[PDB]
C-alpha cells in the first residue's frame, strides 16, 4: 500500500534495529537457560551447567 | 368469552422471578412411576420373552 | 454503552401490542411454507453447486481406487 | 464385549418420553416474550 | 435502590447478561458460542470422575478403562459421554468460526485473535486425551506426530525426548501426556473470560453488519430463553449418540491393546483431524509437513488484514459467499481423503485441494471483494 | 425529591358510563426514565398487599377536604349541579359523600386495589428522550411481587 | 474506459445491485458501508434531513429481519434512484488525511 | 391528533377482535390454559 | 436490642403474611417427602405405594 | 493516551494495584493477607504433583 513506506518510519526504524537486535538477541540467549538447551550450554565452555 | 374460561396460574406459579430458579428445587416431583409407565411396559412389550424374568420361571422351581 | 446512550434520534413512532391481546400461532402453514420456500430459492444457488462438485469426485474416486486393485 | 447393551435402551426411552413434554413446554414460554416484538409497527413522520 | 443496579456483584451480572443492549436480529448462528460453554463445563465435570480411576502405565492403561466401562457404577455412560461429548465440542467449533468468518466478525480485532489462540489449545487437548486409552490408534498416532516434531532443526531432537519421558514407552511415558492435558482445559476457560472483555467494547455484531445503536433490545427476557431452548435441544442430540449409538464415532481398532509386535492395517485419526492429516501427507517432506500444518491455522490471523471490501457482513455480498461454501466443501473433501490409504486417486486429490485451500483465503478472496467494490460505484 | 428523578408526577382518576382508566402521569429527563417506572410500580403492588390503616385515614382526610374545596363559589357548584344530574341522576348531597367516606378501611383497600391493578395488562404512553423507557415485558412483569 | 461495449459493463453492475438485496429491505447503498474512522467522521457532517432518513431506514431494515421479512415489490429501491450522499462528503475526510500524512514524511 | 393506533386484527385474540363490549368481564372468560403452559413445564422441568 | 420488632403498626405487616407463610411450611411436606424416597408419609395415602 | 487507563485489560490492573489510593501508614500486620495468597499457590502446584502418583 502507500500507507506505510516513506521518510519517516524507515528512519523510525533507523533507532530501532539495535533495540529489535537486542530484543532478537534477548530472546536468542535468554531461551537457553530455561529449557535446558544442551547444543548451546558447550558454546561458552565457562558455565557449570549440570554439577 | 367463547375461549378457555378457567382459573389462572400465573398469580401465583413460576411469575417468580425465583421460582425461574426454584423449579429446580420446588419443582421437582410428581412424575417417576407416571413414566414407570410408558417407559417400562413398551420396553417390555417389544422384548416379549426375551429379559431374565420372562424366562427365569423355568429354572426357578426344581 | 447504556440505553440512554448509545444514539440521536428524532421523528418514529412505535406501537406495540400486549402478549395477552395476541393468538399464539397467527399463520403457521398457509403463510410458512411460502415464507420458507422464498428463502430456499434465493440462497440454494450459492450453498448447492459446490456439494455436487465434491460429490463428483467422490464417486470418481472409489471408481478409480476399486479399479486400481483388478483387471 | 458389550454387557450394558439392554440397559442403555431402555435408559434411552425413560429421556425420549422426558423431552417430549419438556421441550414444547419452553418453545411456548419462548414465543410469549418475543410476540411483542414480533407485532410491533414503525411510523416516520417529519416536518413538511 | 433498584438492588439489581448497585450491589457489588449483582452489577457485574446486570451489566453482562441481563440488561445488555443487543441487537434485534440475532438469528440461531450466534447459539452456538453458548452451546460452546455447555460442551466445556460437560467435558470438565466428566473428565474429573474418569481421572479418579485411570492409571497411567503401558502395561496397566488399557486395562484402566475397560474396569470403569465393566465394574465401576455409571462407568459406561460416563465414559461414552466423554468421547461423544468432544465430537460435539468440535462440531459446534467449526459452525462459530464459520460465522465470524461469513459475517466479518473478525473486525474486532483483540477478540479474533484470542480465539485463533483457542482453536490451538483445543486442538492440542484433544491429542494428549485420545493417546491415553493406549490402543493400536493410541500409540501409532502418537510416533507419527512425534516424527514431525524431530524434524525442528534446532530444538526438535530433543523436544520429543522429553516428552516421552526421556524413553520410547514406558510408564514414566504417559506421565507427561496425562499432566498436559489434565491442565490445559482450564486455561481455554480463562481465555474464554478474556475473550468476551473484549467483545464488551462494542457488543455483538449482526447479520447486516450495519450498526445497530437505534434498535436495541435488552438480553433478558429475549436471549436468556432463546439459548435455553438450544441448549435443550443439543443434550437430545447428544444422549441420542450415548444412549442408542456409543460406537458409531469412534474406531474398532483402538479396542486391540497396545502391541508394537503386531500392525494395524491403516492409521486413522479421528473425523475432527482428518483434514490436518490430509495435508501432512501431502507433502512429502517431515519439514515441509510440520509446517503446512501450522499455516492451516495460523492463516486466521491474516483475515483482518486481507479485507478490501466496503461492507463489513457476507448479506449483500453474492459472489463472496459463493467462495466461501467452496471453502466449506474443500474441508469436506479433506475429511474424507484423510481416511483414505496412501494410493494413486487419493494423493491426487489430497494435494490438488491443499493447495486450493491456501489459494482461496490468501489470492481468491481479496480480488473478488474489489470486482464488488467496483460494480457498486464504490 | 431526595434524588431529583422527575420535575413532576401525578395521578389520575377518570371516569366514564362504563369504563375508566386509572394510573399516573410524570415529567423527566432522558436518563431517569427507567428508575421512576421502577418506583411507582413498586408502590402499586405494595397497596395490593400491605395496605396500613394510617395510610387509609391520611387518604381519607385528603379525600374530603379534596371534596369542598372544590365547591367555593356560584361557577364550581354550578357545575357540580348540572353534571351529577346526566351522571349520577341525582345530585348526591355532601352528607351522602360522608358517610360512603367513613366505611373504607385497609381490608377494603387492599381488596380493591387488588382487583384492579393486580397482574393486569396497563396502557403505557411516552414522548420525548424515552430510550431508557423500559421494555413492555419488563413493564407488565412488574405488575406482581417476588414474594406475594 | 470503455466506448463501444459499455453496454455490457452496465448490464453487470444492474446484475449485481438485484443479486444483492438490500434494496429488498428498502436500503441505500450508502446505508451498508462499513464505518471504520473516516465513515464515522463522514455521518457527523451530514445535512439533518438526511442524517434522520437514514436512521430510520436501517430502523426498518433491521425490524424486517428479526421476522424473516421482505418489503412488497413496490417498496424496493430502484437502481436509477439511489442517491449517494455520502459520497461527497467522504472524499473530502480521506484527502485531509492524505495531506496531514504528507506532512508528517516532511 | 392525526395519529392512530393500527388495527392489530390479523394478531387479535379469537375473540376481543370485535372491540364492542368485552370491558372487564371476560378477562378470564377470555383465559384458562396458555398461563398453565408454564405449570406443566414445572412438572416437565420437574424430574 | 431489636426493638425494630416493636410497634403498634408493624405487627400490620404480619397476620396477612401468616396466610401466604402457613403454606410454605409444608413445602416439605411434599418436596422432601418425595425427594429422599422417605420412609415417613408413604402409607398415609393409599394412592402411592 | 495513557495505555494504563485506557486498556480493556490493563484498567482492571491499574485500578486494583497500581493507581489504587492506600493509607499511608498501614503497618506489618497487613502483609499477611497477601501471605494467604502466595500458601495458596504453592499448595495447588505441589498438591498437583503428589496426585499424580498417590
Ligand atoms: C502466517 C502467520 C503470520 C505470523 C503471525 C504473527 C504476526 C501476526 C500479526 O501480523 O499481527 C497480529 C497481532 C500483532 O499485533 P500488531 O503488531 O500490533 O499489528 C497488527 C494489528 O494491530 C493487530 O493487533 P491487535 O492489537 O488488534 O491484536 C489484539 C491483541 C490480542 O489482545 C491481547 O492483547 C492479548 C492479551 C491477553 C493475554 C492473556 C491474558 C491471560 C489469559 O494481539 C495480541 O496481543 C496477540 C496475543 C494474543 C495471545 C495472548 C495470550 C497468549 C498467552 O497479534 C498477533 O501476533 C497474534 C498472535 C496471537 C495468535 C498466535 C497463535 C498461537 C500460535
Ligand atoms: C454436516 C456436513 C458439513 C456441512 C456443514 C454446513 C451445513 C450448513 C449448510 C446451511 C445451508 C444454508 O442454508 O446456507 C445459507 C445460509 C442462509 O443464510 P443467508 O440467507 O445465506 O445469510 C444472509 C445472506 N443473504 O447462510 C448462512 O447462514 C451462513 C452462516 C454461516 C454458516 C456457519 C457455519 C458454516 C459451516 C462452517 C464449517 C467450515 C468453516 C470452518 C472454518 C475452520 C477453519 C479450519
Ligand atoms: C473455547 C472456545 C470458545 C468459546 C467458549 C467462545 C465463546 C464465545 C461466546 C460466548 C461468544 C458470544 C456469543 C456469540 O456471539 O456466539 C463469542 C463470540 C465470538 N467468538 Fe467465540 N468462543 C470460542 C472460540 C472462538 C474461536 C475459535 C473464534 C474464531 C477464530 C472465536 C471468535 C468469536 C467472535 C469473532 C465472536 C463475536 C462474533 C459476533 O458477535 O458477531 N471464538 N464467543
Ligand atoms: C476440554 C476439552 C477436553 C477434550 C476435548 C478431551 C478429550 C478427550 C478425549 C478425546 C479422550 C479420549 C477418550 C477415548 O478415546 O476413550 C479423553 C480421555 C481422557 N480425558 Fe479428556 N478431554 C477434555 C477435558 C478433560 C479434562 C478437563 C480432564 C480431567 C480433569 C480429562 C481427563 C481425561 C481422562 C482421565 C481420560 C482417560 C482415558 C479415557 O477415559 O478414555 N479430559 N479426553
Ligand atoms: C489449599 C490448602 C491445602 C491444604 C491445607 C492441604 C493439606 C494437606 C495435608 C495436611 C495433607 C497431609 C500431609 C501429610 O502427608 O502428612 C495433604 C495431603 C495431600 N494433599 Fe493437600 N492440601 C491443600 C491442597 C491440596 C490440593 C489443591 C491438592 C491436589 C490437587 C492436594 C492433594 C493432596 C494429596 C494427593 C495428598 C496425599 C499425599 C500426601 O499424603 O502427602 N492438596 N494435604
Ligand atoms: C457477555 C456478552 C458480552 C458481549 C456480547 C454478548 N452477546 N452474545 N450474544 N449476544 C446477542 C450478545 O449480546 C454477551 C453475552 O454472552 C452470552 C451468550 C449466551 N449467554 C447466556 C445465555 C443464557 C444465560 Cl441463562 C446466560 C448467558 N451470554
Ligand atoms: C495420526 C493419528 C492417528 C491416529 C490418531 C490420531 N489422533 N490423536 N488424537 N486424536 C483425537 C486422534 O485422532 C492421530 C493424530 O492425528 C492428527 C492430525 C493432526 N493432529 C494434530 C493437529 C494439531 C495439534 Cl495442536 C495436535 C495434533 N493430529
Amino acid at each position: 500500500l502507500s500507507r506505510f513506506l516513506g521518510p519517516r518510519y524507515r528512519e523510525l526504524a533507523r533507532n530501532w534495529i539495535p533495540t529489535a537486535s537486542m530484543w532478537g538477541a534477548v530472546g536468542a540467549v535468554g531461551l537457553v537457560w530455561a529449557t535446558d538447551w544442551r547444543l548451546i550450554l558447550d558454546w561458552v565452555p565457562y558455565i557449570n551447567g549440570k554439577f | 368469552a367463547a375461549p378457555t374460561l378457567t382459573a389462572r396460574l400465573y398469580s401465583l406459579l413460576f411469575r417468580r422471578t425465583s421460582t425461574f430458579a426454584l423449579t429446580i428445587a420446588v419443582g421437582a416431583l410428581f412424575f417417576e412411576r407416571a413414566f414407570d409407565q410408558g417407559a417400562d411396559a413398551i420396553y417390555e412389550h417389544i422384548n416379549q420373552g426375551k429379559l431374565w424374568k420372562h424366562i427365569k420361571h423355568k429354572y426357578e422351581n426344581k | 454503552r447504556e440505553f440512554g446512550h448509545l444514539t440521536r434520534m428524532r421523528h418514529v413512532i412505535t406501537y406495540s401490542l400486549s402478549p395477552f391481546e395476541q393468538r399464539a400461532f397467527p399463520h403457521y402453514f398457509t403463510k410458512g411454507i411460502p415464507n420458507v420456500l422464498r428463502r430456499t430459492r434465493a440462497c440454494i444457488l450459492r450453498v448447492a453447486p459446490p456439494f455436487v462438485v465434491f460429490y463428483l469426485v467422490y464417486t470418481w474416486g472409489t471408481q478409480e481406487f476399486e479399479k486400481s486393485k483388478r483387471k | 464385549s458389550e454387557p450394558e447393551h439392554d440397559h442403555r435402551k431402555r435408559m434411552g426411552l425413560k429421556m425420549l418420553m422426558m423431552m417430549g413434554l419438556l421441550l414444547p413446554l419452553v418453545y411456548a414460554m419462548k414465543r410469549h416474550k418475543w410476540s411483542v416484538l414480533k407485532s410491533r409497527k414503525l411510523a416516520y413522520r417529519p416536518p413538511k | 435502590t433498584n438492588i439489581r443496579k448497585s450491589h457489588p456483584l449483582m452489577k457485574i451480572i446486570n451489566n453482562a447478561f441481563i440488561d445488555l443492549p443487543a441487537p434485534s436480529n440475532i438469528s440461531s448462528w450466534w447459539n452456538f458460542g453458548s452451546l460452546l460453554g455447555i460442551c466445556l463445563i460437560l467435558q470438565i465435570l466428566t473428565g474429573l470422575f474418569l481421572a479418579m480411576h485411570y492409571t497411567s502405565d503401558t502395561t496397566t492403561a488399557f486395562s484402566s478403562v475397560t474396569h470403569i466401562c465393566r465394574d465401576v457404577n455409571y462407568g459406561w455412560v460416563i465414559r461414552y459421554l466423554h468421547a461423544n461429548g468432544a465430537s460435539m465440542f468440535f462440531i459446534c467449533l467449526f459452525i462459530h468460526v464459520g460465522r465470524g468468518l461469513y459475517y466479518g466478525s473478525y473486525m474486532f480485532l483483540e477478540t479474533w485473535n484470542i480465539g485463533v489462540v483457542l482453536l490451538f489449545t483445543v486442538m492440542a487437548t484433544a491429542f494428549m486425551g485420545y493417546v491415553l486409552p493406549w490402543g493400536q490408534m493410541s500409540f501409532w498416532g502418537a510416533t507419527v506426530i512425534t516424527n514431525l516434531l524431530s524434524a525442528i532443526p534446532y530444538i526438535g531432537t530433543d523436544l520429543v525426548e522429553w516428552i516421552w519421558g526421556g524413553f520410547s514407552v514406558d510408564k514414566a511415558t504417559l506421565t507427561r501426556f496425562f499432566a498436559f492435558h489434565f491442565i490445559l482445559p482450564f486455561i481455554i476457560t480463562a481465555l474464554a473470560a478474556v475473550h468476551l472483555l473484549f467483545l464488551h467494547e462494542t457488543g455483538s455484531n449482526n447479520p447486516t453488519g450495519i450498526s445497530s445503536d437505534m434498535d436495541k433490545i435488552p438480553f433478558h427476557p429475549y436471549y436468556t430463553i432463546k439459548d435455553i431452548l438450544g441448549a435443550l435441544f443439543m443434550m437430545l442430540i447428544l444422549l441420542i449418540l450415548v444412549l442408542f449409538s456409543p460406537d458409531l464415532l469412534g474406531d474398532p481398532d483402538n479396542y486391540t491393546p497396545a502391541n508394537p509386535l503386531n500392525t494395524p492395517p491403516h492409521i486413522k485419526p479421528e473425523w475432527y483431524f482428518l483434514f490436518a492429516y490430509a495435508i501432512l501427507r501431502s507433502i512429502p517432506n517431515k519439514l515441509g509437513g510440520v509446517l503446512a500444518l501450522v499455516a492451516s491455522i495460523l492463516i486466521l490471523i491474516l483475515m483482518p488484514m486481507l479485507h478490501t471490501s466496503k461492507q463489513r457482513s457476507m448479506m449483500f455480498r453474492p459472489l463472496s459467499q459463493c467462495l466461501f461454501w467452496m471453502l466449506v466443501a474443500d474441508l469436506i473433501t479433506l475429511t474424507w481423503i484423510g481416511g483414505q490409504p496412501v494410493e494413486h486417486p487419493f494423493i491426487i486429490i489430497g494435494q490438488l485441494a491443499s493447495i486450493l485451500y491456501f489459494l482461496i483465503i490468501l489470492v481468491l478472496m481479496p480480488i473478488t471483494s474489489i470486482i464488488e467494490n467496483n460494480l457498486l460505484k464504490w | 425529591a431526595t434524588r431529583k428523578l422527575c420535575q413532576s408526577f401525578q395521578t389520575f382518576n377518570i371516569c366514564y358510563a362504563e369504563t375508566g382508566l386509572l394510573g399516573a402521569h410524570f415529567v423527566c429527563d432522558n436518563m431517569s426514565i427507567d428508575d421512576m417506572m421502577f418506583f411507582l410500580q413498586g408502590q402499586w403492588m405494595r397497596l395490593c398487599t400491605s395496605a396500613t390503616e394510617s395510610e387509609v385515614v391520611r387518604g381519607k382526610n385528603i379525600l374530603r377536604n379534596a371534596l369542598v374545596s372544590h365547591l367555593d363559589g356560584t361557577t364550581p357548584v354550578c357545575e357540580d349541579i348540572g353534571r351529577s344530574l346526566l351522571t349520577y341522576g341525582r345530585r348526591i348531597p355532601l352528607a351522602e359523600w360522608e358517610s360512603r367516606i367513613a366505611e373504607v378501611d385497609a381490608s377494603v383497600v387492599r381488596e380493591v386495589c387488588s382487583k384492579y391493578f393486580y397482574d393486569q395488562c396497563p396502557a403505557v404512553a411516552g414522548l420525548g428522550p424515552i430510550e431508557q423507557l423500559p421494555d413492555y415485558n419488563r413493564i407488565r412483569s412488574g405488575m406482581f411481587w417476588l414474594r406475594f | 474506459a470503455v466506448a463501444a461495449s459499455s453496454k455490457w459493463l452496465e448490464g453487470i453492475r444492474k446484475w449485481y445491485y438485484n443479486a444483492a438485496g438490500f434494496n429488498k429491505l428498502g436500503l441505500m447503498r450508502d446505508d451498508t458501508i462499513y464505518e471504520d474512522d473516516d465513515v464515522k467522521e463522514a455521518i457527523r457532517r451530514l445535512p439533518e434531513n438526511l442524517y434522520n432518513d437514514r436512521v430510520f431506514r436501517i430502523k426498518r431494515a433491521l425490524d424486517l429481519t428479526m421476522r424473516q421479512q421482505i418489503l412488497p415489490k413496490e417498496q424496493w429501491t430502484k437502481y436509477e434512484e439511489d442517491k449517494f450522499y455520502l459520497e461527497p462528503y467522504l472524499k473530502e475526510v480521506i484527502r485531509e488525511r492524505k495531506e496531514r500524512e504528507e506532512w508528517a514524511k516532511k | 391528533t392525526d395519529i392512530r393506533v393500527p388495527d392489530f386484527s390479523d394478531y387479535r385474540r379469537a375473540e376481543v377482535l370485535d372491540s364492542t363490549k368485552s370491558s372487564k368481564e371476560s378477562s378470564d372468560a377470555r383465559k384458562g390454559f396458555s398461563y398453565l403452559i408454564t405449570a406443566t413445564t414445572t412438572v416437565g422441568v420437574a424430574y
